[PDB]
Order: C-alpha cells, then structure tokens, then sequence
C-alpha cells in the first residue's frame, strides 16, 4: 500500500488524512517537472518533526509512485523523485 | 427556492439514477463507501438554496474511517485536522481578527452560516481516493453550480486548486462574486493560498450587498 512506500523511503509510520487531486500545470510549478496526467498527493502529517510527508501518485486504480515530498516547519520541501 | 425544487427534474436523469445505482450497488456486494448513505447530501441539507452565501468547492470525501461527513473538508468531531483544512486555518489566523486556530475540522457551523460546503463527487470506496469520479458525481455537480449561477445572485465562489476553478466556466462572473486561488494542500499552499485574503474579501462582499458576513470561528455541538 501506500503508507508503506512512505515508510519505505523514511522509516516512518504514518497515515494518509488527505489525496488531493491535481492537474500536470499545478505540480509542475512545485515539483519542476510536468506529470504525464493528473496526479494524486497524498498527504500525511508527522507531529513528530512538524513535517508534511506526501507521496504523489497517479490518478485511480493505478496510483502508480511518481516523487516524494516531505515539507518541513519552514513550509521547505525536500524532493525525491521515484 | 429549494434544492427539492430545483434538483427535483435531474433526480430523473438518467446518469443520476445511474451513479446512485453504482454506489448502492457497490455498498450491498461488501464495499465500503463513505461518507455512510445518510451522510452523502448533508451540504445540501445543512445549506438550503436561498441561504447559499459562499460556495466553497472540494473534490471527493476522505477516504479514511470516520472522516468524511458529507461537508467538503470538514472531518467529525475527534478526527485529525487534515493538512488542507489546517492551512486554511492558518490563512484565517493571519486575516480574520478574532480567529485563534480551532483544536478540530468539524464545520458544521459553516453551513449553517450559508457557506455550502461541496465536493464536486459525493462519494469514495474507503481506502482508495478519488475512486468515484467520471462516474456521474461531476455531472450532478455541475448542474448544481448551474442552478446557483441561475437562480442566485451575488454568492461567492470560492475556487482552490485548478481542478475546482474548471467550474468557473458556468458561472456569470458580473452575476457572481469568484475567487480564484490554488489548493491549500501543504503542495501548493506556497504558491498563491497563503495571503489570498479570500475569507475577509468574502465577508467584505457580503457586507457590501446587505448580507450578514461568516463567523469563521467553528463551534462544537455538545457531547
């Protein structure tokens, strides 16, 4: 599943509270780089450190890992592509 | 002016009993789909056609158990703030005087306010996001902002993300009040969110056209 990709490239449990859906031009922006098609992001928050884990996917069935951005307490994200 | 009396030609539609066909369908072979079927017109019910004030826009329920209610970001009383709904928390802190961060997402008090609350696809199968799209939701949706432009006449639309601001198209922009601005999702909330002021503009909007503004501040029903 997909909160194990998350712990798979952090080592931290967590659970997804949100995917928002969004179109290739909004991430493209953000990641630097434009998705095929519409991505999925998403989100799960680890009090912990304060950061932001999300893990961009493809639309629905496939949910198919594109990148991994954790945000950090200064809004900083720090990409990973997958 | 009801939803009763204004939804009541499309509840025949055919796509209509279609989606609501699938999802019940759905329901009875062992899926799980939230928010539970009492919940799934609650935006519709919380917020009746002439008390629409502000129109704010989501995408599909949580797919997570007990989250979703059938109001658009709002998750019951218990859940975790989502990330989404706390950055709009954080817009709120640094704008609306008098607004200190809320300890829940229960925004129950917005609807009752005249803020309809509504994600463009009424439902999800739990565990998988937006797994009920292109399934007739979007259609429905479209018609209801439809109705609003139409019948209505000086609501707000508050449109996040790119995928929301799409359903600009059907509404008359000298009719209507629209606000557009990208996602709050901790993605894209650094790239125009965050000091798009749409939550005092809105009320400045309101004031303006002798209506009565939102108290942002949401409220917890007791026990």
């Amino acid at each position: 599943n997909l909160s194990d990709i998350i712990e798979k490239e952090t080592g931290k449990q967590l659970v997804i509270q949100e995917s928002i859906l969004m179109l290739p031009e909004e991430v493209e922006e953000v990641i630097g780089n434009k998705p095929e098609s519409d991505i999925l992001v998403h989100t799960a928050y680890d009090e912990s450190t304060d950061e932001n884990v999300m893990l961009l996917t493809s639309d629905a069935p496939e949910y198919k890992p594109w990148a991994l951005v954790i945000q950090d307490s200064n809004g900083e994200n720090k990409i990973k592509m997958l | 002016l009801t939803w009763h009396d204004v939804l009541a030609e499309e509840k025949q539609q055919p796509y209509f009993l279609n989606t609501l066909q699938t999802v019940a369908s759905e329901r009875q072979s062992g899926v799980t789909i939230y928010p539970p079927q009492k919940d799934v017109f609650n935006a519709f019910r919380f917020t009746e056609l002439g008390d629409v004030k502000v129109v704010i826009l989501g995408q599909d329920p949580y797919h997570g158990p007990g989250q979703a209610h059938g109001l658009a970001f709002s998750v019951r009383p218990g859940i975790a703030i989502p990330p989404s709904l706390l950055n709009m928390y954080k817009e709120l802190e640094n704008t609306i005087p008098g607004f200190t961060r809320p300890n829940h997402g229960y925004l129950e008090s917005w609807a009752r306010q005249g803020v309809l609350l509504l994600n463009t696809v009424l439902t999800v199968r739990a565990g998988q996001a937006h797994s009920h799209a292109s399934l007739g939701w979007e259609t429905f949706t479209d018609k209801v902002i439809s109705l609003i432009n139409q019948h209505r006449e000086g609501v707000v639309f508050l449109l996040w993300g790119s995928h929301a601001q799409k359903k600009g198209a059907i509404i008359d922009k000298q009719r209507h009040h629209v606000l557009k601005a990208p996602d709050p999702s901790p993605l894209s909330a650094h790239r125009g969110f965050f000091g798009c002021n749409h939550f005092v503009l809105a009320n400045q909007w309101l004031e303006q056209r002798g209506e009565t503004p939102i108290d942002w501040m949401p409220v917890l029903p007791a026990e």
